[PDB]
């Protein structure tokens, strides 16, 4: 219909009462666009540091080594009958050859077979699975100890026991933070919201007391919570880029040391605009509990 | 003729035996020259199971000297951790063959063990041999005298 | 087509109220209802708005049971009832030309008309050449000249009333009452209260008397 | 005078204004508890870190890998020689006997030292020192290189440094964190008492057009400020010691698994007293600037 | 005992509001100024309160000149002179009784000599009951007698209105007139100001005359 008169006299209502004062309206966007950042800030940090996921895992690798007479074939089929497992990711097999420079390599002693005939050292293999944990393990052990060709299994079970409760120590800490994070920033935005639509309340009371709509008294809050938001996003969008790159300054040192690069790239335009997104909407729904409050108290009973 | 005759078949007799008698110092000789051939295989075999000690020694220090590592400063170091525990059964390995080295030896000491009692037994042997060349000692003092009558 | 049989309210703690009123079915002509004011009377003119529900009996003004209403269809209501009350309030920092006309956006009109009509209807009231002063800074009872205009700009069928010319210029009365025969002369039915007997005395009243919270008597054409 | 009768006038006033209305007016002094929470945290956690001090030293140990032969009490010797001369914290001493010990708790390297005749295996000292630097510790290193009684100094210097340069990571990432979490809670504390002194602009105006003191006008909004910065404060001690009795249930397995006992102390009561007047004294300062904007634009101009 | 000597306050943009006026005033007498409120009226009355300085000319009010004087004195002087606006202002949710007794308050002063001198007010403002009621939901009027009576609590040597009747029954006025004359009998100077001719011979007093931000002349009860 015609109805769009009432939309052209929110929005430009809106603009004008936002465009009054700055900088009221400053400190109120530049207060939610870091409540905002927070957590979107440590989100980012997680994501980027899940990319070198690899080394975290392939540490307790169980070895296989199989007996001393064995066909290189019989070697390749086992490899391959061990990848068909579902519990594991990888597999390989170390010859007699590499297992010798292997060991030379770390033990620094050098020559090792001074006075003996032949070779002793039998052919390894090596498996990784999935996740690391004291059951799983030993289950997967048992399961492995009845392979056709398999003598022993060692596996240093005290060393795999820490690593289960050195990886869960760091889940529940970014549980527990991301959680509190979260409640801060609903808490935060609910608040302000709440308080600057108290600010007007004369205006609902007579706006109700004529014959007027849920709608049309509604909607100027809704535009209002809207450009909050919205300017909420923009004003996080454009620091946590500033903070992840004084960040990097310090993160490529170590890996250089390492001998590898991992900077930090961050802000990505398609979480940019997400992230605004999400602060347009948590703003507009915070608009309309608070009108709902007010209008829910002037019921008629 | 009882002087000559009686006195140079006597001689004869020892000549003839004389003639055993070296053959046995011919067999006495070499009877003593695979002793020491013995010997000798005895001492060079002796000398091995040395080695034994040394590279024992080496390995055990080698052992104690990277064995003591924290897991934390190997998984931080790109050390990959996923050795030096195959490694320890690397080390399990090598000493069990060592140990089958050991075996070796130990058939080396156990050889020397029935390479001892039964060469004491040729030892005995010889002692029996001394003896029977001191009863075959007198053939010359004899022939000493009955050379004069000759 | 007001009408009332028996009702009834009561304050859960306040006091006890007012009870058992009634009266009959008009339409477009003066009726006043006042009587004595000694008491809060404003509780009538709430319960006609639907703001109240009523404690007991039953009543209807439009063929509808004001007791068993839904808040859905409520404002469809208080669309076209021009009401004035007395402790008036106003949209502050709001221009008077946008704070007086405001039931005609609700109501959906083309822009161009909406200036002539509210220049018609402020002209009708002896204020003029101020439609651009905030309501703060404005002389009072030039303001309450406002609120009463804010419920005769449009065309309603009825038309409420709790106090005017209460302590007013008797002189400056007589321009709102032709105010009011004025738009007695379309057609709308008026429920003006006051106090004063000698002013109630005349415009050929119709009016009733209320004490202690029922009718006293009928007083017709006193 | 008459001074204690206004002060407790104010004092009455604001009570009935804060437990006028229940359901609200907690919501404020819940957001700013909980915010106080994230920036008085973390500093718990710092400050339970630095008491572990152990695990920052002890993690590069120069290993001064003694000679072979050398009699006991000349090695104790060299013990206090070494605890005595600085850069050191402690030197210790073992024995070829406990070395014995410790080489035949694993399973490997077993069943084989009883046929060789004696130990061959040498005595050797840990020596931890204060600095973590690639040229101190070099120089320390070669400082004790000439010994009577050394045959070699065994550390890694690629693990000398690297391990410099992540403690570095952490204590720009910690000095970050930290700015960002005190810039956030001080602007929500001022924010807020803004939003709620505005919408009493009306008491001002009338008090000062009447002959008003200038601490009159005050008095009320600095015990309305305090109020909230008290309830504040206790909200946060209460979710403070509870989210630390939260995580202390697993860092206290890890400290279990390896040989120790540690775990996480919850609040002290100091610290606890401490953290409730820290709160309330943004009010008498959050009040004192939100109402000093009304009190100079009503000034004569 | 206020001075103007050539005084004229200029808007930075808005207009002229006053130009070089000045007048005499003594202590036990009346002052009836007349003018009007959008021709700088206002203005002139909230001169002399001293929250906008002239922009030209020197100032005089007890002594002290209001060109050039603290901000931490002001309160010192308005605390001693009662003043009523044309528009009420009034302490929202605050009981009437409380809200009555700001300039004692103020003053500081035991609580019973505050209920008294409290309850001798009303008497002279006519208000019995309600003393408790909220300064909303009330009539008309009765915010312009408790606006009144705010700056009759107490006994200011000095006293401003602007004016407080010319929108009532004139009946009704003489109470107002009546107090004022009363206030002004104890020794209290009384400047009150409206642009109603009429009131100009109802009583003797030395009017005065304002028009388009100048002053013609000062004639006694014209």
């Amino acid at each position: 219909s015609a109805y769009l008169e009432s939309h052209r006299a929110s929005l430009v209502d809106s603009l004008r009462r936002l465009f009054g004062h700055p900088f009221g309206s400053f400190f109120t966007c530049l207060v939610m666009g870091i409540t905002l950042s927070l957590p979107m800030g440590l989100s980012l940090l997680l994501n980027n540091v899940e990319r070198l996921g690899g080394s975290w895992q392939r540490a307790a690798q169980i070895s296989l080594f199989l007996d001393l007479k064995t066909s290189e074939n019989q070697g390749q089929d086992l490899r391959e009958q061990i990848e068909r497992l579902p519990d594991v990711i990888e597999a390989q097999l170390i010859s007699r050859e590499q297992a010798l420079s292997e060991l030379q390599e770390q033990s620094g002693l050098g020559e090792a077979l001074k006075e003996l005939p032949e070779n002793p050292l039998p052919p390894v293999i090596s498996v990784t699975p999935k996740q690391i944990d004291r059951a799983g393990l030993e289950a997967l052990r048992q399961q492995l100890a009845e392979l056709p060709h398999v003598q022993q299994a060692q596996l240093d079970l005290v060393w795999v026991e820490r690593l289960s409760a050195i990886l869960k120590l760091g889940e529940r800490f970014v549980f527990g933070l991301t959680i509190l994070l979260v409640l801060t920033l609903l808490l935060v935005v609910g608040n302000t919201i709440r308080l600057h639509i108290e600010n007007r309340r004369n205006e609902i009371e007579v706006i109700k007391l004529v014959g007027g709509t849920d709608g049309y008294v509604r909607r100027p809050f809704l535009y209002m919570g809207a450009l909050y938001g919205l300017g909420a996003g923009i004003l996080s969008w454009a620091l946590l880029a500033y903070s992840l790159n004084w960040l990097n300054g310090s993160v490529v040192n170590l890996s250089g040391l390492y001998g590898s690069d991992f900077g930090l790239q961050g802000v990505p335009l398609d979480d940019g605009l997400s992230l605004t997104v999400g602060a347009v909407l948590l703003g507009w729904v915070g608009a309309w509990l608070a009108v709902a409050r007010h209008l829910r108290e002037l019921a008629p009973r | 003729s009882g002087v000559q005759k009686q006195l140079k078949s006597t001689e004869t007799e020892m000549g003839d035996l004389e003639k055993q008698i070296k053959a046995l110092q011919d067999e006495l000789d070499k009877s003593e020259a695979e002793l020491k051939r013995l010997d000798g295989e005895k001492k060079k075999l002796q000398d091995a199971r040395i080695e034994q000690q040394r590279l024992l020694a080496i390995q055990a220090r080698a052992a104690y000297q990277s064995g003591r590592e924290e897991y934390l400063k190997l998984l931080l170091n790109q050390e990959h951790p996923e050795k030096f525990s195959r490694t320890l059964t690397y080390y399990d390995y090598i000493n069990k063959a060592r140990l089958e080295q050991l075996a070796s030896f130990n058939e080396t000491l156990r050889q020397l063990a029935n390479v001892e009692q039964d060469i004491s037994a040729q030892k005995a042997e010889q002692l029996s041999k001394q003896g029977e060349l001191d009863s075959r000692r007198e053939a010359l003092a004899a022939t000493r005298k009955e050379r004069q009558q000759a | 087509m007001i009408r009332f049989e028996q009702v009834g309210k009561r304050y859960p703690n306040g006091h006890v109220g007012l009870h058992e009123v009634s009266f009959r079915v008009h339409r477009g002509e003066i009726l006043f209802v006042t009587g004595h004011s000694g008491a809060g009377k404003s509780t009538l003119l709430r319960l006609i708005l639907a703001m109240e529900r009523p404690t007991s009996g039953k009543l209807l003004l439009g063929g509808q049971d004001l007791g068993r209403i839904t808040t859905a269809q409520i404002p469809f209501l208080r669309r076209q009832i021009g009401v004035v009350f007395q402790n008036h309030q106003l949209l502050t920092d709001r221009t008077v030309a946008d704070n007086i006309a405001l039931p005609l956006q609700i109501l959906g009109m083309p822009k161009p008309e909406i200036a002539k009509r509210v220049a018609s209807a402020l002209e009708r009231v002896n204020l003029k050449e101020k439609g651009e002063a905030l309501p703060s800074d404005l002389s009072t009872g030039q303001q309450q000249r406002v609120g009463i205009a804010r419920a005769i700009v449009h065309q309603p069928a009825l038309l409420l009333a709790d106090e005017p010319t209460g302590n007013l210029d008797p002189r400056l009365a007589s321009e709102i009452m032709g105010v009011f025969e004025d738009i007695n002369r379309l057609g709308t039915t008026v429920l003006i209260a006051s106090h004063d007997l000698a002013l109630i005395a005349r415009m050929r009243h119709r009016m009733l008397t209320l004490q202690r919270g029922r009718i006293i008597a009928d007083r017709e054409d006193e």
